[PDB]
């Protein structure tokens, strides 16, 4: 339970087929349960605080990516790259093989 | 993207569709390196950073980018100290420490 | 910011040439200064400023290694923190911070 | 003790009479004892976080001016407005008229 991903889907069209992610949302129990939201449009809240997103504290770290968009980095065995509008990208390093739930298995 | 992550780089973007049209003084790149684009690079240059040449709008060669997004030489960038901003050519001084501002560091 | 002819004297300085080279003298205040035709200059303190004056020139005791005492009082190891230190800027020009030239002996 | 303002002196220059307030921070009791540090360079940061504005927290809300210094109020009594280059304005109403102390009296 080193960390838990969830995102939110929504309705992003007229279309009732046209469903996709308005925001992520990171819990991280190593991280003294903290826990870090991705928002639409690429802005970030910690423990429901905005945070101005170069941020390093503790393993945890927030940076802008050239295209703009959200990484994070928790540790080496976590990354998650975040656009803003729906993409997310979760990396995982093969410590957590065979180790993972949910959507992506 | 899934290419990139293969290796295999794809001209793929044309004025007929999906141009990465950047913000004024910067220019996009196919390619380009992360590590030294920011004037926090400059302020801490001793950071550890390995990631890969990525898709962007990077600054002209010989310029880094500032908090206003625009491109400045290096002899303007700002310097970041204990997370706290300084403008070139700022000095302080005081019972602990005597430092000033150059080439943004 | 005017010219004046050679010899002078005025406010207590005399300013003159005395062998072949450009003396500027104020005895009273307790200095005399030359400049020779190489473009040396030279500057003498009567030892009513011993362990009481400052600047490029040193601080005037009987050690050499406590000189490069710069306008924040601190020592420096290095000659140009101390100089640049006692820089003077005017309404003249504001002027930047001087650095080593290059060198390839 | 509803609020307490302290500033930071540093020497802004190599003269020694060059001394400028380098960043503040106040301290909120009522708001659970937030404490809120305004930056060099106009940052601002809440108990270490570093906090993106604009910022509304019950009775504490944080602002970009247009002069892009940052505004601080809490409640409409107690209003704060910092450059980040060492300018600082409070505002008290007569709610706290005659109960300060500090260096404003
Ligand atoms: C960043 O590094 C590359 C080489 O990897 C270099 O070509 C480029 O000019 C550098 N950027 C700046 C602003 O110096
Ligand atoms: C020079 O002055 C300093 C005070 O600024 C004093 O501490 C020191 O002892 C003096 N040295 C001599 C040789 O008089
Ligand atoms: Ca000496």
């Amino acid at each position: 339970h080193s960390f838990s991903i969830v995102i939110e889907t929504v309705q992003c069209a007229d279309d009732r087929d046209a469903v996709c992610t308005r925001s992520v949302t990171v819990r991280l129990p190593g991280l003294h349960n903290s826990l870090v939201k991705l928002k639409h449009g690429a802005g970030v809240a910690m423990d429901g605080q905005d945070v101005q997103l170069p941020l390093l504290k503790g393993d945890l770290r927030i940076q802008h990516t050239v295209t703009a968009s959200v990484r994070l980095s928790y540790g080496e065995d976590l990354q998650m790259d975040w656009d803003g509008r729906g993409r997310l990208l979760v990396k995982l390093s093969p410590v957590y093989a065979g180790k993972t739930c949910g959507l992506c298995g | 993207a899934a290419c990139a992550g293969r290796g295999v780089r794809v001209a793929w973007r044309e004025p007929g569709r999906c141009e990465l049209n950047c913000p004024k003084g910067q220019v996009y790149l196919q390619c380009g390196t992360p590590c030294n684009l920011t004037c926090r690079s400059l302020s801490y240059p001793d950071e550890e950073c390995n990631e890969a040449c990525l898709e962007g709008c990077f600054c002209p060669p010989g310029l880094y980018m500032d908090e206003r997004g625009d491109c400045v030489p290096k002899a303007q960038c700002p310097c970041y100290y204990d997370g706290e901003i300084f403008q070139p050519e700022d000095i302080f001084s005081d019972h602990h420490t005597m430092c000033y501002c150059e080439d943004g560091f | 910011d005017q010219r004046v002819s050679m010899p002078y004297a005025s406010k207590g300085l005399y300013l003159e040439t005395e062998a072949g080279y450009y003396k500027l003298s104020g005895e009273a205040y307790g200095f005399v200064a030359r400049i020779d035709g190489s473009g040396n200059f030279q500057v003498l303190l009567s030892d009513r400023y011993f362990n009481k004056t400052c600047g490029l020139c040193g601080n005037f005791n009987i050690f050499a290694e406590d000189d490069f005492m710069t306008q924040e009082g601190t020592l420096t190891s290095d000659p140009y923190d101390f100089a640049n230190s006692w820089a003077l800027s005017s309404g003249e020009q504001w002027c930047e911070r001087a650095s080593p030239p290059s060198s390839s002996c």
